[PDB]
């Protein structure tokens, strides 16, 4: 790794600097270096890792969607043939996105998940595993598409099972997991009713547990509950 | 109209 | 060049796609490939080249300024020593920025400027040469700082001399050149009075020539005149 | 408060 010669603590410090500078590719490379030191990550370090990669892949997904839209319009009837360029460039962005997903999935498999014994770390990493299989599923078309979809579902389901046993219903990781698994159901699995049921049940169970929280915990939980409500409003 | 994820 | 095997027209088409997808690094790599085909660029292609690199280097400059600010605060009295990391990472971003500037300057010197005989192409390229020396000057500290500053000034001055002889005072390239040379005077050369005089004289001479323009030309010229007025308002 | 350039 090009980060092999840098101290773990310096990689973490530079990931925080890169975040402040909105240099998300650098932030992700610093956090990949920190993971590859082999030690478990703290709560804050897991957040740094997730923020870095979510921003990199989020930009790739946005560009992929622009290009896929142009490609679809170029393939309608009455459209003038523009040659292979739109497909080639959509494929280039798609292959880069798939590479970033495979990199994150590789960090999770070697060896973040297997060393994660506490619920807050294991649920976080299994949620990320579902997320990056979900991003692969967004662009998948081949023999492996169903297996990619099922890998996302399986990771999300394991995270859900642990979160329901080990975390309160307002825990922000449990809420964010449910938000994203609900989006998986709606957008990937063609299961809008399951998406809506999961979002509603998650919101209602969190609502009933807010009375137990401090003001700071309440702010974190209600932020995610508002996103569940936003999605429910989009879908109903 | 893309849905919210975190 | 990694773009050597792609058709010129396909490089231009992909630069336009990359722009739509806000993938400015790709856009710049496609346009570098197109320049390296060795043919002169059209007006639209020059715009694509300039937009691509202005967006790449603009992001680098913004990140450099964030990091340089953190570095300066870390070096004040009473600040806790955080070690070499802030300087190292500012240096990394600085070296990347300098590499992009050297790449653009190299395209201009090999061989865009020497083949540019019409005023609209030659002024455009000499303005870009001043711009990328100006970005080098923003980060320069060594034995060569004065020469970097003078290379920017010399390129801007040649562009000004051609633009005053060969273009009307409302021409948007002549206006954009003057806007940026005025910023050079204010921010780089420590010459705020020259910056203000150039902005005012440029604005007034354009105002007096707007009556000659069509509605479309008027919109382009007045857009840049508003930026001159914005800077004058900031400076006075 | 950075000045405008094009
Ligand atoms: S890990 C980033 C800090 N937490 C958040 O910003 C918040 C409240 C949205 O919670 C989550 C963030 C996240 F990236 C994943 C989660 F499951 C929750
Ligand atoms: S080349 C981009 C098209 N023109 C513009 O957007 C406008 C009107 C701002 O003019 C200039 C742009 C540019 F990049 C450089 C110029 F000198 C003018
Ligand atoms: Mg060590
Ligand atoms: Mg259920
Ligand atoms: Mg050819
Ligand atoms: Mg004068």
């Amino acid at each position: 790794g090009a980060m092999g010669s840098m101290e773990r603590a310096s990689l973490i410090q530079k990931a925080k600097l890169a975040e402040q500078a909105e240099r998300y590719e650098d932030m992700a490379a610093f956090m990949k270096g920190a993971v590859e030191k082999g030690e478990e990550l703290s709560n804050e370090e897991r957040c740094l890792l997730s923020v870095a990669y979510k921003n990199v892949v989020g930009g790739q997904r946005a560009a992929w969607r622009v290009l896929s839209s142009i490609e679809q319009k170029s393939n309608e009837e009455g459209s003038e043939e523009k040659g292979p360029e739109v497909r080639e460039y959509r494929e280039k962005v798609e292959t880069e996105l798939q590479g970033v997903c495979d990199t994150v999935l590789g960090l999770l498999d070697s060896h973040l998940i297997k060393e994660a014994g506490d619920a807050e770390s294991r649920v976080f990493y299994l949620k990320m595993k579902g997320d990056y299989y979900r991003y692969l599923a967004e662009v998948a078309t081949g023999d492996d598409k169903k297996r990619i979809i099922d890998s996302a579902r399986s990771a999300y389901q394991e995270a859900m099972d642990i979160s329901k046993k080990e975390m309160p219903p307002t825990n922000p990781i449990r809420l964010g997991l449910a938000l994203n698994f609900s989006v998986f159901h709606y957008e990937i699995a063609n299961s809008p009713e399951e998406a809506i049921s999961l979002a509603k049940t998650t919101f209602d169970e969190a609502m009933a547990d807010l009375h137990t929280l401090s003001e700071d915990s309440y702010k974190d939980s209600t932020l995610i509950m508002q996103l569940l409500r936003d999605n429910l409003t989009l879908w109903t | 109209g893309f849905p919210a994820t975190v």
